[PDB]
């Protein structure tokens, strides 16, 4: 039990430095974003 | 100024609320535009 503990605790300790430090980790999300950005930037250049 | 009402400067007309901009024009810049080409700032005749 306390082994099975310990890895887990270090597990999710360890989680959240990956997720920090990688900068692209997250890419679906800001793809979405960017995507509906640019979409919405491209119909209001059109009027020009 | 503060009520949105027609305006008629040499020759532009437009809708909308005229405000005391803070934008730096240059000297030799008269009127301003925006990301879809339209204009945003303008100078006044008689009164600079
Ligand atoms: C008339 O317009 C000029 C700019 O061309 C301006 O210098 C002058 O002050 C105006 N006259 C009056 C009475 O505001």
């Amino acid at each position: 039990q306390k082994l099975i503990a310990n890895q887990f605790n270090s597990a999710i300790g360890k989680i959240q430095d990956s997720l920090s430090s990688t900068p692209s980790a997250l890419g679906k999300l800001q793809d979405v974003v960017n995507h509906n950005a640019q979409a919405l930037n491209t119909l209001v250049k059109q009027l020009s | 100024k503060n009520k949105c009402v027609n305006f008629n400067f040499n020759g532009l007309k437009g809708t909308g609320v005229l405000t005391e901009s803070n934008k730096k024009f240059l000297p030799f810049q008269q009127f301003g535009r925006d990301i879809a080409d339209t204009t945003d700032a303008v100078r006044d005749p008689q009164t600079l």
